[PDB]
C-alpha cells in the first residue's frame, strides 16, 4: 500500500474505491490515517485526486479535519488536475453518506457547497437533492431552510423546476405553514410567469391536503394573490377557471391524480 | 534565564524596543515588523470610603482622586500592581482579599491585606492580613456563598463575613473543570444560587455577566455588569433597564444600586435620577 | 477643566454643522492652539470661529459648518481623524476620528416599474443581504417606522394583506444625496394571534454597488430594524 | 486480448492522424471526432499521469510534439499497458534514430503503420517490447 503509496502504480485509486474495498472495522479503521493523509495532503496526481476522495471516503472521516480540508478544496476543485470531476464523484458519494442526513454536515456542506462553487455545484445537486429525497429528510425544516434560502442567491432556475416538481409532491405532510408559505410566495416573487407557476402547481397537493391552519385559508389566498400579464393572466384566471369549474374539493381530487 | 524562544520569522532584526512611554512593546526587523497591545482585559475591584480600587487591564494604579494629567493610585492597597487572579473588597474602609501569584497552578497564594497597610503578605496574625494558599475566590449567588478554590477546583467558600477566606470542598461538583465566572457562570450564561455541597440545583436565572456581578459596594449590587453592556437591575434580577453602547472599552458608573452616570465625552453625564436626567 | 467644551454636532439641513461649546470657563481668554481644514467627503469642513482666546469664565459657541455637497474623502462611514490641537493655551487636545456618521438617513425614497423592477431586481448589485427576523411591534407601525427612520421607499403593495397575515414580500428602492440606488426585496411572514409574525425570519435582501457599504447597510438597517439602547 | 479500441495517435491539434480502431463497436468519423473532442479538448495536450475514462482505460501521452491515445478498459493493469505504450516511443524513437515530430509525421506515415501492426494487431496485443522487432524488422 505504502510501497504504491505514491503514484508507483497509480493504480492505486481505484481500488479503495472497491476493487480493494473499505468499510473497516473499528481499531483497524484507526490506522488507516496516516496513508489518506499522505494523499490528502499531496493534492496532485491525477491518480492522486481520486485517491484522495476515495480513501479519505472509505475509511472516513472526523468533522474536525474536514473543515482543514474545506479550506484546501477551496482552492482546490476548480482545476488541480480537474479537480471538479473527480470532486463531483465524490461528491455524489457525500450525498450518499449524508444525503440530508448528518444534516448538521449537510447545511455545513451546504453552505460551503454553494461558497466553494464555482458554479459546478449544479450538477451536484442534481445528485443532492435526490439523495435528501432518498432519506426523506426529517431535518427538512432546517435542510429546507438553506435550501430556500441559497437557492434564492445560488440561483439556477432549473434547478427550480426539479425541485419544484418534488416539492409539489410533499406539502402539509411536512407542515410549518407559515414558513413554507413564506417561502412559497418568494419563489414566485421572481418574475417568469413560469417562476411565478411553479408556487401554484406544487400547491395543488398541498392545498388539497391542507396543514396547520389552511383549508379556510387556503380558499382564501388564491383569491388574495392574483394576476393580470394576459396568459399570465390567464394562468390566475384559469386556474381560477378551472377552480370555477369543479366543487373545489372534486377539483383537487381528480387533478390531484 | 533564558526562558523560552520564540520564533516568527525574520531571520534578519537589528532592533527590540519596549515605549519609554511604556505604551506599548514591538520588535523590529529586515523583512519587517509587529507591534502588541496588553490587557488584562477587565481587571479586579476593592472600594473604600470614597475611593475606587483598579486592577490593571493594562496600566497600573489608579485608585482613586487625581491631580494633574493621569494618575495611577499608588497606596497601601495596591491594586493594579500584583499577579491578580481576583481582587475583592472585604468591607471595611480598612480590609481587602487578594490573590497573587495569580494563574493556574496547583493553587496560588492570597495575601489578603489592611487597607491601613497593605504587605508582601499581611500577617496571619493579624485577620485583616491572612494569606494561605489558595488558587482563585469567586462570589456566588444568594449571597454569602462563595467559592474558594483551593485545589486548583471547586471547594467553596461560605461566610456571613466577608472577611472571608473560608475552604470548602463539599460542593465538589465538577461538570466545569477550574477555569472562571462569579456569581457561577464557567460561561453558564446564568448566574446561578447555591449552599455548600449540594447535587440538586437551588436554582440558576437566566441573565449574564462581565463574569462579574455588581454590588452597589460590598456584596449586593443589582447593577449588573456585562462584557459588552452592562444591565442595570436592582437586587437579583429585575431587569430594570438595560444597558448598551458599543465602544469595547471604557466604563459607567453606579453610586450604589442603579444610580446611573453615564459618560459623555468632555462631559460626564448622569444618565438618570427620579425622574430627571443631568450633567453634573 | 474651567475650559470645558462640549460639543455635539447638529446636522440641520444638508449642514452637518457643529455646534462647539468650548467654554472657556478658563482664567483667562486663554491661549488656543490650532485648528486645520480639510476636503472631505461629498462636504469638506469648511469654518472655523477665528481667535484662539479662552476669555475667562466664559462660554463660546463656536461654529463649524461643514460644506455638505463636497471634498471627496473616500474615508468611508466617515470615520476619520479630525484635529483639534494642543498648539496653545493646550498642551494636548483632541484628536479624534468620528464614528457617528451612518447611512439610514441619507437615502431618500425612489421608486419603479415592476416588471422591468423585478428583471431589474436580479440584475443589480445582488451582493449584499442581511436577515430580518426578529423585534417589538407589527411590520405596520414596525414598518412604518423603519421606512421613516431610513426615509426611503417601499415601491408597492399587492393587496394580499398585510394583515390576515400577510405573506408578503415588500419592495423596497431609495435613491441618495449622492445618488446610488439601492434595490430591495425582503420577503417576511407578519404578526397576527397564532398566524404569523413576532419575528420574521424574512430575509432582507440589500442591493448596493459595493457590498462593503451595501452589507453595511443591512446592518444599518439592521440597527435601525429595533428600537433598544444604543 | 482483443482490446483496443483505438489507438490514435492525434494530434494535438485534435486530430488524429492516426487511427486504428483496432477493435470498435460505435463509429462515425464525427462521433469519433466528438468523442475525441470532449476528451481531448480536455484533456489538450495535458494528459494525466493515469486517466481512466469510461470505466475504462485511457492511456495516453503526449510526446513534445504529438498525443498519443490509447483506449483501453480499466479492467487491465497500467503496468504492462503502459509499456506498450512505453514500447511505442522508444523504438520509433531508436530505431529511426528520432522519436515522433509533427515534422516527422509529416515526412512519412508508413513506418508507424508498420510497426503498429507489428505490435498490436486489433484487441489483442501481440507484442510490447522492441527488439525483437527491431531485429524483425529491417525496413
Amino acid at each position: 500500500q505504502l510501497f504504491c503509496s505514491s503514484p508507483k502504480a497509480a493504480l492505486r485509486y481505484a481500488a479503495v474505491r472497491t476493487l480493494n474495498k473499505v468499510a473497516m472495522k473499528h481499531p483497524s479503521a484507526v490506522t488507516a490515517c496516516n496513508l489518506d493523509l499522505e494523499n490528502l495532503v499531496t493534492d496532485s496526481n491525477r491518480s492522486i485526486a481520486t485517491l484522495a476522495i476515495t480513501t479519505l471516503l472509505k475509511t472516513g472521516s472526523e468533522s474536525s479535519i474536514d473543515r482543514l480540508m474545506k479550506q484546501i478544496s477551496s482552492f482546490m476543485s476548480e482545476i488541480s488536475d480537474e479537480f471538479k470531476v473527480v470532486v463531483v464523484q465524490a461528491i455524489s458519494a457525500l450525498c450518499q453518506k449524508y444525503p440530508r442526513k448528518h444534516a448538521v454536515l449537510m447545511n455545513f456542506l451546504f453552505t460551503m457547497l454553494r461558497e466553494e462553487g464555482g458554479f459546478e455545484y449544479k450538477r451536484a445537486i442534481v445528485d443532492c437533492i435526490i439523495s435528501i429525497i432518498e432519506e426523506n429528510s426529517e431535518s427538512k425544516e432546517t435542510g429546507l431552510s438553506h435550501l430556500c434560502e441559497f437557492i434564492e442567491d445560488c440561483e439556477f432556475t432549473v434547478l427550480a423546476t426539479r425541485i419544484l416538481h418534488l416539492l409539489g409532491q410533499e406539502g402539509p405532510k411536512t407542515n410549518n405553514p407559515s414558513k413554507y408559505i413564506r417561502f412559497i410566495y418568494n419563489r414566485v416573487v421572481l418574475e417568469h410567469e413560469e417562476v411565478r407557476a411553479g408556487a401554484v402547481s406544487a400547491l395543488a397537493k398541498f392545498g388539497a391536503q391542507n396543514e396547520e391552519m389552511l383549508p379556510s385559508i387556503l380558499v382564501l389566498l388564491k383569491r388574495c394573490v392574483m394576476d393580470d400579464d394576459n396568459e399570465v393572466r390567464d394562468r390566475a384566471t384559469f386556474y381560477l377557471n378551472v377552480l370555477e369549474q369543479k366543487q373545489k374539493a372534486l377539483n383537487a381530487g381528480y387533478i390531484l391524480n | 534565564t533564558g526562558v523560552q524562544t520564540f520564533r516568527r520569522d525574520h531571520d534578519r532584526f537589528w532592533v527590540l524596543a519596549a515605549h519609554p512611554n511604556l505604551n506599548l512593546f514591538a520588535a523590529g526587523h529586515d523583512g519587517g515588523m509587529i507591534v502588541f497591545k496588553l490587557e488584562r482585559e477587565r481587571p479586579a475591584y476593592a472600594v473604600h470610603g470614597n475611593m475606587l480600587h483598579y486592577v490593571k487591564d493594562r496600566f497600573l494604579r489608579q485608585l482613586d482622586f487625581n491631580s494633574s494629567k493621569d494618575v495611577a493610585v499608588m497606596q497601601l492597597r495596591s491594586g493594579s500592581k500584583f499577579p491578580v487572579f481576583n481582587m475583592s473588597y472585604n468591607p471595611a474602609e480598612n480590609a481587602v482579599l487578594l490573590c497573587t501569584r495569580a494563574s493556574n497552578l496547583e493553587n496560588s497564594t492570597y495575601d489578603l491585606y489592611t487597607i491601613p497597610k497593605d504587605a508582601d503578605s499581611q500577617n496571619p496574625d493579624a485577620p485583616e492580613g491572612k494569606r494561605s494558599s489558595g488558587l482563585t475566590a469567586v462570589w456566588v449567588a444568594r449571597n454569602r456563598f462563595a467559592v474558594l478554590d483551593r485545589m486548583h477546583s471547586l471547594l467553596i467558600k461560605n461566610l456571613k463575613n466577608e472577611i472571608t477566606k473560608k475552604i470548602q470542598v463539599p460542593n465538589c461538583d465538577e461538570i466545569f473543570y477550574a477555569g472562571t465566572g462569579n456569581l457561577l457562570l464557567r460561561d453558564a450564561d446564568s448566574i446561578t444560587l447555591f449552599d455548600v455541597q449540594q447535587k440538586r440545583t437551588l436554582a440558576s436565572v437566566k441573565i449574564s455577566k462581565v463574569k462579574y456581578v455588581i454590588w452597589s459596594a460590598d456584596m449586593s449590587h443589582v447593577a449588573l455588569l456585562a462584557k459588552h453592556a452592562i444591565v442595570i437591575c436592582n437586587r437579583k434580577l429585575d431587569a430594570l433597564c438595560n444597558i448598551h453602547e458599543n465602544i469595547r472599552v471604557k466604563s459607567g458608573a453606579w453610586d450604589e444600586s442603579g444610580v446611573f452616570i453615564y459618560t459623555t465625552s468632555n462631559h460626564i453625564k448622569y444618565a438618570v435620577t427620579t425622574g430627571d436626567h443631568g450633567i453634573i | 477643566d474651567p475650559v470645558y467644551a462640549e460639543a455635539y454636532v447638529h446636522v440641520n439641513q444638508y449642514d452637518i454643522v457643529l455646534d462647539v461649546l468650548v467654554v472657556n470657563q478658563t482664567s483667562d481668554t486663554l491661549q488656543n492652539c490650532t485648528l486645520e481644514l480639510a476636503t472631505l467627503g461629498d462636504l469638506k469642513l469648511v469654518e472655523k470661529p477665528s481667535p484662539l482666546t479662552l476669555a475667562p469664565h466664559d462660554f463660546a459657541n463656536i461654529k463649524a459648518n461643514v460644506k455638505v455637497a463636497s471634498t471627496e474623502n473616500g474615508i468611508i462611514f466617515g470615520n476619520i481623524v479630525y484635529d483639534v490641537s494642543g498648539a496653545a493655551s493646550d498642551r494636548n487636545c483632541v484628536v479624534l476620528s468620528d464614528i457617528h456618521i451612518d447611512i439610514m438617513d441619507y437615502i431618500q425614497p425612489a421608486t419603479c416599474t415592476d416588471a422591468e423592477f423585478r428583471q431589474m431586481w436580479a440584475e443589480f448589485e445582488w451582493e449584499n443581504k442581511v436577515t430580518v427576523n426578529t423585534n417589538m411591534t407589527d411590520l405596520n407601525d414596525y414598518l412604518q417606522h423603519i421606512l421613516k427612520s431610513t426615509n426611503m421607499k417601499c415601491l408597492t403593495p399587492e393587496k394580499a394583506l398585510s394583515g390576515y397575515c400577510g405573506f408578503m414580500a415588500a419592495n423596497l428602492y431609495a435613491r441618495s444625496i449622492f445618488g446610488e440606488d439601492a434595490l430591495a426585496n425582503v420577503s417576511i411572514e407578519k404578526p397576527v394571534h397564532q398566524g404569523p409574525d413576532a419575528a420574521v425570519t424574512g430575509h432582507i435582501r440589500i442591493r448596493a454597488k459595493s457590498q462593503g457599504m451595501a452589507l453595511s447597510l443591512g446592518d444599518k438597517i439592521n440597527l435601525s430594524q429595533k428600537k433598544t439602547s444604543l | 486480448l482483443y482490446t483496443v479500441k483505438a489507438i490514435l495517435i492525434l494530434d494535438n491539434d485534435g486530430d488524429r492522424l492516426f487511427a486504428k480502431y483496432y477493435d470498435d463497436t460505435y463509429p462515425s468519423v464525427k462521433e469519433q471526432k466528438a468523442f475525441e473532442k470532449n476528451i481531448f479538448n480536455k484533456t489538450h495536450r495535458t494528459d494525466s499521469e493515469i486517466a481512466l475514462l469510461e470505466g475504462l482505460t485511457v492511456v495516453y501521452k503526449s510526446s513534445i510534439d504529438l498525443y498519443f491515445y490509447v483506449i483501453g478498459s480499466s479492467y487491465e493493469n497500467e503496468l504492462m499497458l503502459m509499456a506498450v505504450l512505453n514500447c511505442l516511443f522508444d523504438s520509433l524513437s531508436q530505431m529511426l534514430r528520432k522519436n515522433v515530430e509533427k515534422r516527422a509525421l509529416l515526412e512519412n506515415m508508413e513506418g508507424l503503420f508498420l510497426a503498429v501492426d507489428e505490435i498490436v494487431d486489433g484487441g489483442v496485443i501481440l507484442e510490447s517490447d522492441p527488439q525483437q522487432v527491431v531485429h524483425r524488422v529491417a525496413l
